[PDB]
Parts: structure tokens; C-alpha cells; sequence
């Protein structure tokens, strides 16, 4: 029966299960004790004396993010042997993650993997949550998931991730990390969900009237995207689709895993005092891209492949009234080998409302993940930063005084170099 | 005597079983625990061809639900007539194949076959002269499309002299649920067409047209999609559970019904279609159902027959009514469409009267037809399915089940000889 | 053949009821054994702080 | 007061305070022993278990101290019947049939 | 009349005689005080096959119970029916034998088989015409399986003419709780071949498989075990006991079971096993109890008989049927499944009818069968108990006995040349 | 009946004997008067006075641990000619303690054993605890055994020790003792228990959040090994084992006596608040070796023969599945020759909690018994240590100055080799 652990990596890691554990805490009835006063053992372990802890192991190279956890609301909720810390963190440095930090605390972490999955039956995936900025979140993620395939070599391994922004930049040497780091989410990954903060930012501010957000509201943000993902295992609906289902429709190649999120509505409550809300009317932001979580235009690219995630009063009636009228669309385009590239799931229960939250509630609920070949050119922005980089050889030092040779940049370099290659042979029409 | 096993396959399969199970379960007059609360004697009187005795006055329905993913079962058994099916009669695993047809037909379709087998045998070998099996599932799928398909490949070496009614589903091109549904249907109609006696291959979105129009439901929901394909299952076997004017059975039609082995395929038709607007202003006669179902746009086919040529016509009809009146509107029908009968067969239409009119109900009558232009749909899939397969897109899922290449090849070469094959006949001088 | 099944509906009910009511009572007893601990725990600090 | 007790278990169970006579130790003291941490402290109602069963040995005590059955009967010599009826026991050695007949003529025997 | 004493070995086999005489004896309405609160005058006609009279209305078991620990038979008579039981009838030795086959069987079975000997001479003595003697042991201890087989070996010199009868408990491969097990087992079998009547392997694996699937009971204790074992013994005997249209006994059985004397052992099966779900949806009828008794899942031994030949079939049935339905189905079976059985043996089922039904039930069956798939178990022991004796593993304890090395070669020659012959009884020409 | 008799020796065995001790008068609930407010004869006693008298001897070549126990709370509990004393001791010298020390009150022992011995009808085996590291616990432990062999020839004399920790040593001088002591452990010993108690200190840190532990919280776990094991013979089970039970499905071998124990769960209370335990829980964390309480990792080795002791509220049937999991598994590893290799036992009694511990009270646990090859490794280091003594002849002066001769060094030395060497054999696999 469905079981889905949380393998949360790193500052972003950790504070995003806060925000995704509130929700599944409010929307199981969890207390923050952890009594009730099945839908919850996909994700809540439910113990002898009607206890139940959460199936997730928060990793990160430094206490003080993770102690803050131990010392807030849901202190009693959590296993102090799920929390894992550590002393000295990786600093914005993937080498150190990767060769010399890391590995004090990669075989800690199997473990606790090791009893949580123990404790489940049937375990249908993994959902890691790292960064591709910070040390821990990229190269401490690296080696976990580098020593899971070979663990687990049919498990499934969905990627949220950070992806650096395009404009703003918390780190000066984040790029050495992305790039180092996208041959793990290459041969070690089944599907990504890259997204920058700054498209966020954005929608934030555009639609939700917060002129001045926090990251709680990104990581509020991030959090019914996993639970709409979820809310088919978690509850019944019309057309369940667990992740297996949608992994087989969005990867054509096993060199494209790399597809877009998209949410909507996402309206404050005294602005959707004003609008009538309908099927036709959602599933048309989800194709606007003013909405998207990826800084890139699919209309420089063409869809290859999307997943279609309704949620709560939605009728099947209007599911295909709304696929008909997206598909007689020009400004939308498709691939020539997929003329068929819809994958709708369809869940009963809607999605329910945090408080201190902007987003109202609401009757309905849709979610996209659709694979196009335009994200090919935000690696390209990346090739142009990095390049740039290399020539100068800035940084270099620290990366090489862990340990690690210097050979391995111009690799990493070269992989994403051929991976856009790959992207651009899809778009190009027989 | 002569006893029906109602397979089920999918998340299809398993809830327009349910819903079939609910309108016999009125029709007989059976509550939800089990028990007989009818009136007339013919009620109960041949009873024993769907339900098997229980002590204390109890009827178990016949049938065998299957589904790779447990969540179904639990929706099933949590309906209005949820506790009324055996528990032991369902059979399921524990991971399901993600709309894959080669995960349903290969890996994990191998381990529930011999569950499912022992079931069968056990209900086949209880029933004293079984006339036929009977399955329900989609092509869409990963286990009715899959899983469901190597069943029927199983039993029909076990069980040959047994009539194969099978109410598949057929995507829709217009409108689709699935990425790598060409996939998963060009590999089950090549199962289909060596081992199936008779197909009624019914279409979602010929269902949805209905309801916008034929009833004007606001909001059709699947549960009007499941009570339509129950009307039709119903109106196949009435006259075989009922005594009438003049009887038939499965084996009357299939035998009537197919000149050659390579063409099993029919759309079927229901008469009694109309909106409660159109109740006031109408009056129940046997040529408005001639006239009603005679149109293309009653059909539950996603093809239009005035661009085929009508090989065979069934009429089953329900009720007490005129004998003259059933054999002059066909033989109007005939003469008035002469051009859409073929020549070489005189007297195309084959009727069935049943005395018992539907419960409910005063007058109804269903409609089995194999007509040209159904393969307006299977060369649809073939202009589908080339054009993803030429760039060997979506080949890595079932590349990596351990299944050839050539599987592709010999399944498109049946389907394209069976489209030529299906066209010379339109085309022929008696 | 109304008595048997009767009887045996009845003792699968009566050994459901039992096991929900040992599950009840199971996690209420654990609660207060750990009341006791966080007094005791409490104590042993005082008394600490006393020498 | 507390959990529901077994109800076989003894009184000493069920009262915490039967095993008065210890804790005597005074802390609070620089002359404090180490050994002294054994024993430390009398117990509660919380640390004294729910279920108490024994392995009662009575049932073979007495007949292990009284010695192990043995039998030096000389014979119970028992010839049994071959047929049920309670009139005629006729054994394997024995070729003559019992409860003389009721016959009207020829009573030859 | 015909009498039967129970002999009694080990910790297995003394919670297996208190079972039993707890079912006897609500079968003959014994109270625990030993008097009689029957109704019938039918529970108390036959009762002395099993009791003995004593003064005020009472009856005492004719039992023998023997272990070398004395700890177990507290554990008896403090049962609910334990102070049915006569002091003398126990017997004990101080040491207990550490599951080794040499101590109980040497050593210190030595000192205690005279004391035994004794009051089974008295009981035997004591009734008129003892049909012959009962035990029940395990075969992986070390009185049961070593001590145990003395005995058999003694009272057949003693009583050479009397049926042995032996319920033996068979040592499983798959779960094993004993690292001395295939010791033991090969050193048991080998006086089991040549001084015993009937023997029947139980594997407690088997039974743990049944109410895990069969009865699905969440937390099944060794009772449940002791339970279905019970059972099968009752419904051997419920034929001697009670009138039926068609009787038997143990000497009806055993000459048509054993076509030559190298081979006593068959595998029993027990008919009307549903759990409490499976009570709601049920038709008891011959069939139903054919069909759940030819089912190899019903069995209770840890071999598939599906993999060999069927030597000699029994069905004893228990109740009040009219064997029209039962005559025509075991000569279906014997005529669908001839692959499964040998053809130089005509009709190779005996059948018998015992009118009276078990206490709260109406109709059940036991099997009893010889078929090939019996070597399955002992060269499964020979794949273990060469791995063992080939380094001399284990032997130091046996050595230390006083043994020699020849007696487990001999012992594994016997054994060897057991299956030997019994293959070629596989694999015979009519 | 069934009886089993403590025979403590040394500062350690008077320790850990009050303190498995604190435990069994807790279990049957007598005052430390000696009363009741029959499962207590297995160890206890009455006299005509009708109290549970110890069936336990105390013998020390120091004073002053014993007059703690004269002097302690349960004073009156015991009678004063069990516990026995010294004058001098041998002071971390084998020789002391075998050749002058130990024979002056040698005589004096065996009768109170005698007279123990006397009182119980049918004993099942002895119980002995020392240290490997202490004269008097090396020294007069290693001569009572070998006269108690040839006294008590079938009795069952079991053997608890402390192995001396790798890395951690409170003695110098401690492997002259430890190298000469293995000869009455393997012509003297029916079966061995040793424990470094550097491995106690890393699992109660790390598992009970006790970062300041003492003796005392080493000595109560010890305590709850010996109740595991002689729980089934105190209280009944589905599965009975006693002590003969589990000597013959351990040893393969009769120079292979050396089986490694494992207790679990052991956790803190506040750990334990969010987790549920069960059966397969519990056995897996027996066979972690970051559990095992002996410097060695089984997975650089293969068990010959596991011996399971279950005990709680714990139903066959997990029992089973548990089994089967366990054995599904390739490096968990088993010799060629053991194709089965457990032995189980299960009892109902869930484990007693002392005052002032540290296990959570829980309602079901495990003891695990592995006999494995991978100990082969900690003979190694100490030959390794007892060799960069021997060839320039350190401390030996001592030895030489008690009486015996320097010849019997190279002799134990060599058996200990040749010891290792007989687990290399067992290591080879079958071609
Ligand atoms: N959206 C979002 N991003 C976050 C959040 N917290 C951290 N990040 C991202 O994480 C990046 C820095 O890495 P961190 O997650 O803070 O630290 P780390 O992953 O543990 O790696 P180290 O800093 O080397 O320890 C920043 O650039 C942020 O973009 C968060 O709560 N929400
Ligand atoms: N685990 C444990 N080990 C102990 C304890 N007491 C002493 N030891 C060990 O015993 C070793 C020394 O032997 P002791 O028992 O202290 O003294 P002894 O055996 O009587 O020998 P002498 O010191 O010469 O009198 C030390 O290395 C300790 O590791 C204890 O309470 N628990
Ligand atoms: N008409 C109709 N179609 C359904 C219903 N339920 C599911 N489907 C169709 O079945 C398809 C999915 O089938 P799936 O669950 O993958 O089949 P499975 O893999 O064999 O279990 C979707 O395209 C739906 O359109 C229903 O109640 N009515
Ligand atoms: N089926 C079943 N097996 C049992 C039961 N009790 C014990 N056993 C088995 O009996 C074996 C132990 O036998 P043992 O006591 O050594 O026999 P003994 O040496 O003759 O006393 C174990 O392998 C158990 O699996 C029971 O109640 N039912
Ligand atoms: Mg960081
Ligand atoms: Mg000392």
C-alpha cells in the first residue's frame, strides 16, 4: 500500500518539510502532538499507542536550521533520530559535500533511510528536496542518490530542486555547483522539477497582492504541489494516478526528465470575490507564460509531453471541453511524434487551506507538468556564466584543494553541452 | 444451464462492472445484502445465469474483479452495493503497471495469472453448462489493456468452444488520457483479433456527445458514462434471461453476426435516449426507436456509418409490441438505405423480441451492428501510432520490460492487413 | 443453517470489540507512565541543584 | 487506580507499598557510595508489571517425591469373548459353540 | 471392543493430546469434572474406544503422557481439562534430552521406557480388545522423535498384531527452529519405516499457511495449530465411533492405504475450513467440500502434490448426505485429473460415511492420501542433512552418547533407498 | 527442580551479582528482608524461618567490595558465610591469584559450594561471573573450575567474563592474565559470554542518551541478559528453553564455545514514546553490529549457529516472517555446513523495569545468541599485544617471583594461535 518518504536535503530542504508537513499535518487532521482527536500511511507512520510520525529524514550539514525544528511547535512530532545534523557544512562549496564532509554523514543517513523504508511495505518512491546553490543541497545530495540507485535500483527518485534564478543569485560560485551537479540529476533521476525563485517572486507579487514576500510563501508555495502530486494516493478519485502513471507519460527518452511545473488558480480572497472560477478558465493560466515557476517561454519551444492534475470539484465534462479548446490553439505548439500528449488525473477531496495563508479556498484545483524542449535554453544561460567562469579559472583553488581534479569541470561542462544537443534533436520536425 | 462469469480488469473495467452489477441487481430485484425482494416469479426464475446460490436465501454476483492497484477494490467495495461481491473473488496486487501495456503483460502481469486463473476455474467448474465468458476493461489501460488481454490468451486455449464478448474501450483521438495510448492499443487489437469471438468496442467521447445533447445533463459525470454501457450490457442477454415472442442468446447473434472469423467488431446502439424536455412531447412507438437509433449520433462509436458500408444489423428489442411493426420498419430501412447495405447479403438485419420490458420502463430495444466504417478508427491509431514510433519515442519503458522490437512491426503489419482485408470488402461485386 | 451463520457473525464481532478496546486501553497506559517520568526526571534535578 | 491488573496476579502487585524496608540510603552527602545506586529507590505502581504468571510446580512435586507409577500385578488374566453377545464367549481355542440350541428333532451333539 | 490408548511424547505432542481430548470430549459431553451432561444416548454408546469407566458417573482418558521435562505437564493439568487426567498416567523423567536425538533415545530414555512400559501393559489389559495403540510427537525434538520412537519399537514386539498409528510433526525447511533439526529427522524416519502401521506428516508450516490465507486470523496462536491437528485425528475415528450409512475403522483404512509396506505415509486434509467473512457468502454443499478439499492450498503438508502421482485416495465424510452427489464426485476427479493418478490402480478411492456430524456443524470431510509428492520432504532433509554430517558437524554430542558413526550412514541409506523404490513407483508402466 | 547457582567472583562479579540481583528480587517481589507480601527456586531457597535464601556465592580477594554488600541494603537479605572474603589479593596478577593467594582459602569455597549444591536437588548448571583483567578475577577463577570439573563432571558450568576492550584498558598487565586464563576456558568452560565494555559505552550513548554512564548502567543490562536467558526456565513459554536446550544448538564444535550475545530493543524512553515496535523491528537491530556489545563485525564473518530467545508479547507467527526476512539476505552469510541455523524460544513475561534505570518499559523484546567466526579478529589483537610483550620480557619478574614457570607463556600463546586456527578451518568453505 502507498508509502512515500521525504529525503529533504539541505537550508531549502528542511525548510520546505516544515511548510509540506504543516499541510499534510492539516490535511489528514494531524495535531501537532501527533493524535488523532488510511489516507494518512502514505506519509504519516502510524505507531501502537495511536501515535504518528512523520516518514521523513531531515539532512543538513548544520545544526542550527534543524534545531530550530527541534525547538518549534511540532518539537513532539518528529523522531530526533529522523533529524540528522552536523557540525561543519559544505559553505557554498560542492567539493566539500562531495569528498570530504559528506562522507562523515552519507552512511548515517542510509541508515535512517534504511529503518523508515524497513518499516514500510510497499514503498512506491522517493521525494528529495535539495538545492542546486548550496553545498549541502547539491553535493551531499549528489552522493545519496549516486548510493540509492545502487540500493535501490527499480525505486523511483523524483527530484524538487532549486534551480539558480536567472537575474538574482544568492552566491557569487553557485554556478560550479549547478553545473557539477546536473550529472547526478542525469543518471540518477527520474524526474525534475527545477524551479527558480525569482518566477515566484513574480507571481507572488502579481496575483496574490504580497508586496514584499518571505520564503515562507514560497515554501507555502512549493507545498500543494507535492500534495496535488500526492492527493491521488492519498485519496480516491475519479481517474487515480499514482507516479508511475505519470513518470511513463512525461519521459519519451531516458535523457529527458526534465519537465515544468505550473499551479493555478493562485488568487487572493478579495480578488476572487470577483471572478468565477470554471475548468476553461484554470486550465488556461496553466498554459500562460506569465505563470510559469521556470523563467523560459514554451512558446520558443514546443510541448513534448504534460500531465494534467485536476483536483476537487472538476467534472469530467469539462475536462475535455477544456483539452479541445486548448488544442485548436496555434500559439501553442506541439511536437510532430506526439499527437497525443495529455495525461489527465483527476482527485475528489479540495485541496484545503493553511492558515496564514493568501490563497482563498476554493472548489477547484488543476496542476501541469509539462515536458517542452524550451527549458533547453536556461542550461544554455548557465553554459554562458560557467564558460565565462573557467576561462579565468576563478574559485578554481577551493575546489581543488578538497581533493577533487580539475578535469572533472570541463566533463560536467561538456555533459550539458550535449544534453541541449539532445534537446534541440526533439525540436527539430520530421 | 446457461451461465455468464463477468470478468473485470482496470480501473475501467472494475467500475462499469460495479454499475452493471447494480442494474441486473434491480432488474432481479435483489437488495444490496442479498437477498430477493421482487414481486413477479419471473424475477426469479432464471436468476442462476448471473448470481450463484448462497445459504439463507443469498445471491453472490459471478464475477472476478482484477486490478493491479489495490485502491480500486476499496472504492468498489465502499459503493451502495459495494458488500454484495465476494471478497474472495477479488484478485489484485500490490504495484500497478503506470499505463505501461508491457509492465501489465510481461513483468507483472505474470505473477496475478494464476491467482486469477484458480478463480475462474473455480466459478467455470461450479456453473453446470456454461455458455460463455464476458469481460469489461479499456485499451488505455495497463491492466485491462494489458494483464487483461494475456488472460483472455490463457483461457481461450483452455476454454475454446466458449463465446468471447468483450466491452473494450477505445480511446478517442479527439480527446485523450494517455501519452502512450497508441502503444497500448496497437498492441492489444493484434490479442484482439486472434482471440476474441465478438468486440463491442465503446468510445468515452461517443458517450459525452450523448449526454450534451441526446439527455442535456448539465454535468455528466461517469457515473451516466457507466449507466449508458450498462443499458447496453443488459440489452445483449435480456432476451436470453427472459422469455419472449422470439428468443436468442450470444451464440444466436454471434453466430448471425460475423461472415468471417477477421471481423468481430461491432457498435452497439441503445433506442430509449431522451432529455426530460422531451418527454412531454413524444409518444413511445416502435418506429421512433427505429427512427432514434437509426441515427448516428445515438451511437456510442466514435464513426459515422453513412461513410461505411453496413455489412450485419442486430435489433434486440424489449417489450411486448407489434411483430408487423418491427419487420416493416426494417424492411423500410433497408430499401430507404439501400446504398448503405452491402449487396452480396440480402436481408441484413437479424431481430430478437424479449416480452420483459426494463424495469422501469415501458419499451427499449438495443442495436449490434458491424458496419465499414469502423476502421475509420484503426487506421486513426495507425496515423498515431507511426508517427510516435518512427522516432522510436517512449521505447525505453517497454525496451527495458525485456520485450524485441519486431513486436512493434508484426502488431502494425496485423492491424494494416486487417484494415486492407477490412476495405476490399467494401468493395465488392456481388 | 440460520443458527450458524449467526453464531459465527456474532463471535467475529465479539473478537473485533475486543481488539479495539485492549488498542484503547494500550495507548491511554503508556501516556501516564511517561507522567511519571517527567516528574521523576524533574526531581532528580532539584535535587541536584540542592547539593 | 491504574492499569487494569491481570486479576491472577498477587496483592503484592497491586500495592507498590509491601515492599517497605528499603531506600534507607540518605543522598545529600559527600559520603555518598557508588554501590549505593543499586537498590536506590522504592519502587511505584508505574514500574510493577500488568501480567504475572508462575510455573506452579505442586503438579509435580508429589508425585516426583513419591516415586514414579510402576505396577508388579502377578496376573489379571482376562480370556475375552469373540462375540458381542453377553450369553457366549467363544475363544480361539475353543471350537465349540455355547447357549445350547432350541431344535425339535435330531438333537445330536 | 475395539479400544484405542493414546500415547503421548514431547512438548508437541502433549499440547496436541490436550487439544484433542478437550474436542473428544465435547463430543461425548464430558464435563471438566469427568461426568456426563450429554443429550444423546448416541454420546454415550461408544465411549469406552477412548475412556474408562470409573464409580459415580465418571470417565478417565486412557492416555499415557510422557516427556522428559517435567515443566510441560504443569502446563497441562492446569489447562481448562486438565484435571480430567490421571496422575498415574504421567510420566517423567528429571533431565530433559536439549531436542537431542541421542540422550532421549540412549541415554536416559534407558531409565523411563520400563515405567511406560508398564501402564500401557496396564491399560492394555484392562479392555477387552484393543484395536491398537496412537501417538503423537514431533519429529525434531529429542524425546518425542528420540525416546518416542523406543517405544513403538518395543510394543511392536510386545503387539505385533495391533494397528500403530502415528501423527507425526515433520520438521519444515523454510522455517526451522532447531539447528540439530536434520539430525534428528534422519535418524527417526528410519524406525519409522520399519515398525509402524500409518503415519501421517504434519508440517506446522502448512499450517501456519492455512490460517494465514484460509482463515485469515490476524494473530493465530499454536491452539489454532493444535486446533486443525485435533480435527484431522477426530475425523479419522469418527467412523469407529459413531454408525454411518457406509462404516470403517483404522484396519479399513490401512489395508487399502499401504499397497506395499514401504510406504505408510499420507498427507491429510481437513474439508470446511472458511473464515468468518467466508461464512457470509457460502452454500454448504458435497461439492463445495470436494471442491475446498482438492484444493493443494487446504493441505496441511508441506508438498505440492501436483508434482507427483496419486498412489491411494481416502475421503472419510462426516454427517448425513446422500451419496448420490458424493459416489458421482470422486469418480469426476478421479476422471479429469488422470494425469495426477496412477493407472495400474483402478478406482483409487475408499470412502466412508459417518452419519453423525462434528458438535456445531452440519457437514465436513478428511482426506487421506497417498501421492509422489511425499519424497519432496525427505530428500529436501537429505539436502540438509549431507551438508551437516559431511564436515562432522554436531556430532561430538552424539559421539559423546556412546554411538557409532555406521548409524547415520545406514540411517541416510535406509532413508535413501526409501525414495529410491518409491521413485521408480513414480515412473511405472500398466 | 530446576536450579541454577551464581558463583561471582572477583570486583566485577561481586558488582554485576548485586546488581542482577537488585533485578531478581524485583521479578518475584521480595522485600529485602527476604519475604513474600513457585517460580523463585530456580535461584531462591526457603528455610525454616520460610525466606528465599540465596543460592549465590560471593568470593573476593579484597575486602572491601563485599562489606559494601554486608553494609548495603540487603544485608539481612543474605547470609554472611556465602559472601567470602580475603585478606590480601593478587593485585592484576594470574599467578597471585592461581598459585599463592588462591589456595589458602580454596578449601574453604568448595565446601560452601558443597553445601549450595547439597541444598538443590536437581541443578542444571552454574553460574559463574569474573573479569579476564584482575588477578583474583584471572587467577583463583581459573583453579575453581578446573577442581569443580572434576567434581561436577556432566554439570553445566556456564561462563560470563569481561573481555578486555581494544582500544580502552584500565590494566597494562591485563593480557598476561588474559592469554594465560584461555586454557581453563576451553578445557574447563562449557560455554563463554565475553563483553568489552567499550561496546556497552558506545550503544548506551548512542541509544539511551546517557552521555555520563558508570558500572552501574553497564551492570543492569548485564542483568538483563542472564534473566533473558533463564526466563524460560522461571516462567512457561510456547517454547520452552533450557539451559542444556541451547548448549547443544550453539557449539559445533567442542573448542568452539565462544557464542556472541545481543539484547533488543534497548532505547530511552523518549525515543521509544514514537516508535512502535514489533517483532521484525526488533530482530533487525540484533543483527546490526553497531548492537553487538563485542568489538567484532559479523559481516567479516559468517555465523555458524544463531540461538533466538524472544520474550514479550510476541506471537510465533511474526516469529516466523521474521526468519524468513532475516534469511533472505546475502551478507548476512551462514556456513556451507548449517543450511538451519536457529534455535527459538519465546516466552510470554515481558522484562521487569528496575527503579532508577534506563530501558523504557516495553511489552516485547528479543536476546539474541549468534556463535560466529568473525571473533576470530579479537584474539588476533590481543596476540598481536601479548607478543610485543613477551620478546623482551616485560612484568615477568613477577610472574616468575609467584612461584611458576616462565615456560607456560610460550604455551599459551601457542593455543591461542592454534585456537584461532581451528576458526580459520571452520571459515573455509566446502569445495
Ligand atoms: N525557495 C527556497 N529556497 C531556499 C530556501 N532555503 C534555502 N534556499 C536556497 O538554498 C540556497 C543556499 O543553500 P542552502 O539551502 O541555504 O544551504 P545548503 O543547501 O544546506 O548548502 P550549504 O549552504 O553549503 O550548507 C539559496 O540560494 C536559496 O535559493 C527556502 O526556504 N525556499
Ligand atoms: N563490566 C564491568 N567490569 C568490571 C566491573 N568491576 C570490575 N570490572 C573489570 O574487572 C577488571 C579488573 O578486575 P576486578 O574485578 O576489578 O578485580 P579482581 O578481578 O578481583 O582482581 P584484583 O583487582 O587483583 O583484586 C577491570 O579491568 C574491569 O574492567 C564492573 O562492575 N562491571
Ligand atoms: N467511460 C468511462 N471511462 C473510464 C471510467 N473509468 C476510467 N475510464 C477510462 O479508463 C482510462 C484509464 O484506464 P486505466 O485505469 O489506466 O486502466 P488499467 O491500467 O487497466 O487499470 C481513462 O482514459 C478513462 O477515460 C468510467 O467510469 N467510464
Ligand atoms: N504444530 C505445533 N507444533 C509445536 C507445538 N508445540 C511445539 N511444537 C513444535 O515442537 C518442536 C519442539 O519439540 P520438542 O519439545 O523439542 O520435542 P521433545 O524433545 O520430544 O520434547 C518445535 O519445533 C515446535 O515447532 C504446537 O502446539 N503445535
Ligand atoms: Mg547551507
Ligand atoms: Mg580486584
Amino acid at each position: 500500500m502507498r508509502e512515500c518518504i521525504s529525503i529533504h536535503v539541505g537550508q531549502a530542504g528542511v525548510q520546505i518539510g516544515n511548510a509540506c508537513w504543516e499541510l499534510y499535518c492539516l490535511e489528514h487532521g494531524i495535531q501537532p502532538d501527533g493524535q488523532m482527536p488510511d489516507s494518512f500511511n502514505t506519509f504519516f507512520s502510524e505507531t501502537g499507542a495511536g501515535k504518528h510520525v512523520p516518514r521523513a529524514v531531515f539532512v543538513d550539514l548544520e545544526p542550527t536550521v534543524v534545531d530550530e525544528v527541534r525547538t518549534g511547535t511540532y518539537r513532539q512530532l518528529f523522531h530526533p533520530e529522523q533529524l540528522i545534523t552536523g557540525k561543519e557544512d559544505a559553505a557554498n562549496n560542492y567539493a566539500r559535500g562531495h569528498y570530504t564532509i559528506g562522507k562523515e554523514i552519507v552512511d548515517l543517513v542510509l541508515d535512517r533511510i534504511r529503518k523508515l523504508a524497513d518499516l514500510c511495505t510497499g514503498l512506491q518512491g522517493f521525494l528529495i528536496f535539495h538545492s542546486f546553490g548550496g553545498g549541502t543541497g547539491s553535493g551531499f545530495a549528489s552522493l545519496l542518490m549516486e548510493r540509492l540507485s545502487v540500493d535501490y535500483g527499480k525505486k523511483s527518485k523524483l527530484e524538487f530542486a532549486i534551480y539558480p534564478a536567472p537575474q538574482v543569485s544568492t552566491a557569487v560560485v553557485e554556478p560550479y555547483n549547478s553545473i557539477l551537479t546536473t550529472h547526478t540529476t542525469l543518471e540518477h533521476s527520474d524526474c525534475a522539477f527545477m524551479v527558480d525563485n525569482e518566477a515566484i517572486y513574480d507571481i507572488c507579487r502579481r496575483n496574490l497582492d504580497i508586496e514584499r514576500p518571505t520564503y515562507t510563501n514560497l515554501n507555502r508555495l512549493i507545498g500543494q504541489i507535492v500534495s496535488s502530486i500526492t492527493a491521488s494516493l492519498r485519496f480516491d478519485g475519479a481517474l487515480n494516478v499514482d507516479l508511475t502513471e505519470f513518470q511513463t507519460n512525461l519521459v519519451p527518452y531516458p535523457r529527458i526528465h526534465f519537465p515544468l511545473a505550473t499551479y493555478a488558480p493562485v488568487i487572493s480572497a478579495e480578488k476572487a470575490y470577483h471572478e468565477q472560477l470554471s475548468v476553461a478558465e484554470i486550465t488556461n493560466a496553466c498554459f500562460e507564460p506569465a505563470n510559469q515557476m521556470v523563467k523560459c517561454d514554451p512558446r520558443h519551444g514546443k510541448y513534448m509531453a504534460c500531465c494534467m492534475l485536476y483536483r476537487g470539484d472538476v467534472v469530467p465534462k469539462d475536462v475535455n471541453a477544456a483539452i479541445a479548446t486548448i488544442k485548436t490553439k496555434r500559439t501553442i505548439q506541439f511536437v510532430d511524434w506526439c499527437p497525443t500528449g495529455f495525461k489527465v488525473g483527476i482527485n475528489y477531496q479540495p485541496p484545503t487551506v493553511v492558515p496564514g495563508g493568501d490563497l482563498a479556498k476554493v472548489q477547484r484545483a488543476v496542476c501541469m507538468l509539462s515536458n517542452t524542449t524550451a527549458i533547453a535554453e536556461a542550461w544554455a544561460r548557465l553554459d554562458h556564466k560557467f564558460d565565462l567562469m573557467y576561462a579565468k579559472r576563478a574559485f578554481v583553488h577551493w575546489y581543488v584543494g578538497e581533493g577533487m581534479e580539475e578535469g572533472e569541470f570541463s566533463e560536467a561542462r561538456e555533459d550539458l553541452a550535449a544534453l541541449e544537443k539532445d534537446y534541440e534533436e526533439v525540436g527539430v520536425d520530421s | 444451464m446457461r451461465e455468464i462469469v463477468h470478468l473485470q480488469a482496470g480501473q475501467c473495467g472494475n467500475q462499469i462492472g460495479a454499475k452493471f452489477w447494480e442494474v441486473i441487481s434491480d432488474e432481479h430485484g435483489i437488495d444490496p445484502t442479498g437477498t430477493y425482494h421482487g414481486d413477479s416469479d419471473l424475477q426469479l426464475e432464471r436468476i442462476n445465469v448471473y448470481y450463484n446460490e448462497a445459504t439463507g436465501g443469498k445471491y453472490v454476483p459471478r464475477a472476478v474483479l482484477v486490478d493491479l492497484e489495490p485502491g480500486t477494490m476499496d472504492s468498489v467495495r465502499s459503493g451502495p452495493f459495494g458488500q454484495i461481491f465476494r471478497p474472495d473473488n477479488f484478485v489484485f496486487g500490490q504495484s500497478g503497471a503506470g499505463n505501461n501495456w508491457a509492465k501489465g503483460h510481461y513483468t507483472e502481469g505474470a505473477e496475478l495469472v494464476d491467482s486469477v486463473l484458480d478463480v475462474v476455474r473455480k466459478e467455470a467448474e461450479s456453473c453446470d453448462c456454461l455458455q460463455g465468458f464476458q469481460l469489461t476493461h479499456s485499451l488505455g489501460g495497463g491492466t485491462g489493456s494489458g494483464m487483461g488481454t494475456l488472460l483472455i490468451s490463457k483461457i481461450r486455449e483452455e476454454y475454446p468452444d466458449r463465446i468471447m464478448n468483450t466491452f473494450s474501450v477505445v480511446p478517442s483521438p479527439k480527446v485523450s488520457d494517455t501519452v502512450v495510448e497508441p502503444y497500448n492499443a496497437t498492441l492489444s487489437v493484434h490479442q484482439l483479433v486472434e482471440n476474441t469471438d465478438e468486440t463491442y468496442c465503446i468510445d468515452n467521447e461517443a458517450l459525452y456527445d450523448i449526454c450534451f445533447r441526446t439527455l442535456k445533463l448539465t454535468t455528466p459525470t461517469y457515473g451516466d458514462l457507466n449507466h449508458l454501457v450498462s443499458a447496453t450490457m443488459s440489452g445483449v442477454t435480456t432476451c436470453l434471461r427472459f422469455p419472449g415472442q422470439l428468443n436468442a442468446d450470444l451464440r444466436k447473434l454471434a453466430v448471425n453476426m460475423v461472415p468471417f472469423p477477421r471481423l468481430h467488431f461491432f457498435m452497439p446502439g441503445f433506442a430509449p435516449l431522451t432529455s426530460r424536455g422531451s418527454q412531454q412531447y413524444r409518444a413511445l412507438t416502435v418506429p421512433e426507436l427505429t427512427q432514434q437509433m437509426f441515427d448516428a449520433k445515438n451511437m456510442m462509436a466514435a464513426c459515422d456509418p453513412r461513410h461505411g458500408r453496413y455489412l450485419t444489423v442486430a435489433a434486440v428489442f424489449r417489450g411486448r409490441m407489434s411483430m408487423k411493426e418491427v419487420d416493416e420498419q426494417m424492411l423500410n430501412v433497408q430499401n430507404k438505405n439501400s446504398s448503405y447495405f452491402v449487396e452480396w447479403i440480402p436481408n441484413n438485419v437479424k431481430t430478437a423480441v424479449c416480452d420483459i420490458p426494463p424495469r422501469g420502463l415501458k419499451m427499449s430495444a438495443t442495436f449490434i451492428g458491424n458496419s465499414t466504417a469502423i476502421q475509420e478508427l484503426f487506421k486513426r491509431i495507425s496515423e498515431q501510432f507511426t508517427a510516435m514510433f518512427r522516432r522510436k519515442a517512449f521505447l525505453h519503458w517497454y525496451t527495458g520490460e525485456g520485450m524485441d522490437e519486431m513486436e512493434f512491426t508484426e502488431a502494425e503489419s496485423n492491424m494494416n492487413d486487417l484494415v486492407s482485408e477490412y476495405q476490399q470488402y467494401q468493395d465488392a461485386t456481388a | 443453517n440460520m443458527k450458524l451463520v449467526g453464531r459465527a457473525l456474532q463471535d467475529l464481532q465479539d473478537e473485533a470489540d475486543k481488539k479495539k478496546q485492549k488498542r484503547e486501553e494500550m495507548g491511554r497506559e503508556q501516556k501516564i507512565y511517561n507522567d511519571y517520568l517527567m516528574q521523576r526526571r524533574e526531581e532528580e534535578k532539584a535535587q541536584e541543584k540542592e547539593l | 487506580d491504574y492499569y487494569r491488573i491481570s486479576e491472577k496476579l498477587p496483592v503484592r502487585f497491586n500495592n507498590p507499598g509491601w515492599f517497605h524496608g528499603y531506600g534507607t540510603k540518605e543522598a545529600v552527602s559527600m559520603y555518598r557510595t557508588s554501590n549505593q545506586t543499586y537498590g536506590s529507590r522504592a519502587p511505584t505502581v508505574h514500574e510493577m508489571p500488568k501480567v504475572f504468571y508462575p510455573s506452579s510446580n505442586k503438579f509435580s512435586r508429589q508425585h516426583a517425591a513419591f516415586g514414579m507409577f510402576q505396577s508388579h500385578n502377578i496376573n489379571v488374566t482376562l480370556e475375552k469373548s469373540l462375540v458381542t453377545g453377553p450369553d457366549n464367549h467363544i475363544t480361539h481355542y475353543d471350537r465349540l459353540n455355547f447357549h445350547p440350541s432350541y431344535n425339535v428333532n435330531r438333537p445330536s451333539i
